[PDB]
């Protein structure tokens, strides 16, 4: 099935937020209405902060989250968790070998802000 | 509360 | 129900990340074993990484989360949710005042690491 | 001499930071145009940031700080820095007790904003 | 000259907070002799504090502040200025960009503590 890909609501700002836990260069894309919005890279195996930014949903809402490791698609796992019917949170997990740990690079999308 | 501005 | 404690794997090493949307200034405190091991603090409406740090889990694999504004405790909504049967997220949520976002302080724990 | 009142350049947005370094409680106020514009107070021996506020230098640019503990105003040092004629820190210190380390409620003015 | 460089008194607590006036994304870097101590990450136009932090200057004294925004170092100014003979101020400013007002990151240290 498809995933990291998360309907948001529109002209929501949303924090998102990689981590990198693999001796690969990760490179995550954070697509808005099917436009590439951020792009975060970074190498670490100690879970550092790759990147992080405030972005908008834009009129649509649609927010992808694609990671590849040079050239190499990863293989993403995500869900959507809401906590006390407000506050959310879009997980993506990535694999770019074969140990299948999935946090070679970790996506954390969170909202509402302020 | 306010007058006072007490602000965070 | 007890918010923001959550059972890892003993003597794992685990990521942990405090973002902040408040006007007022967020204190995260994060106990291993019931003993304070991380503190983060810092004020922000547009989600900023207030502080994250690598931990371990210790031979209890207790970890708690606290956050308190100028003394007053915030009150906690916390989940965990595992993707893949492998990646885990510990997911936490506070609010400091009446209009109940609940994202005025927002700590992911995530494991393993590496 | 006079110490805490800073002239700043009229209309101008500026950050005011308090930390407490005391067992007693430091209460700051903040006026500007001789009217107090912006109180704080809390209770720290570790530095905690007990306020901080983005305000107007107004049409006069006069920024006083004033500190008081239980009442009692405290004994002020202060300075302003200027960095590549350009960054300024208006910076205050104060001193309730008798030890004179004058850190019991420091206060960090800056600016430009933006 | 080298800016952003500051050698503290041995074994002294210190408090050191950033704050962002940029449209990049800040990430403030605190080492300790030569070893990373305290990482703060955020985005914000309004002087949020990103991160405040106590550490200990250790048995060298030698605290660094690094600035880097999507992984390019900015420029930095800093300067040292001690009021009464007891109250420590370090500071640093920091560029982004092309408008030259330094305020990009702005960190403060403070010492003594408590
Ligand atoms: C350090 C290793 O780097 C990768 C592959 C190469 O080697 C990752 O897939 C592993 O999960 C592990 O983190
Ligand atoms: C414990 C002390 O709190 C005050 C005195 C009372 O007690 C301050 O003057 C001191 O500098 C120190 O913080
Ligand atoms: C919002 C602007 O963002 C930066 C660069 C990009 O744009 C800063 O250098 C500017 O001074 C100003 O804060
Ligand atoms: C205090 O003002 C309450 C506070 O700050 C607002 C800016 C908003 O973040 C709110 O959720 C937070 O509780
Ligand atoms: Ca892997
Ligand atoms: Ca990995
Ligand atoms: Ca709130
Ligand atoms: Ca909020
Ligand atoms: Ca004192
Ligand atoms: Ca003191
Ligand atoms: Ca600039
Ligand atoms: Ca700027």
């Amino acid at each position: 099935a498809t995933q990291g890909v998360f309907t948001l609501p529109a002209n929501t700002r949303f924090g998102v937020t990689a981590f990198a836990n693999s001796s690969g260069t990760q490179t995550v894309n954070v697509l808005v209405n099917n436009e590439t919005a951020a792009t975060f890279s970074g190498q670490s195996t100690n879970n550092a902060v790759i990147g992080t930014q405030v972005l908008n949903s834009g009129s649509s809402g649609k927010v992808q989250v694609q990671v590849s490791v040079n050239g190499r698609p990863s293989d993403l796992v995500s869900a959507q968790v809401i906590l006390t019917n407000e506050l959310n949170f879009a997980l993506v997990g990535s694999e770019d070998g074969t140990d299948n740990d999935y946090n070679d690079a970790v996506v954390v999308i969170n909202w509402p802000l302020g | 509360k306010k007058c006072k501005l007490c602000l965070k």
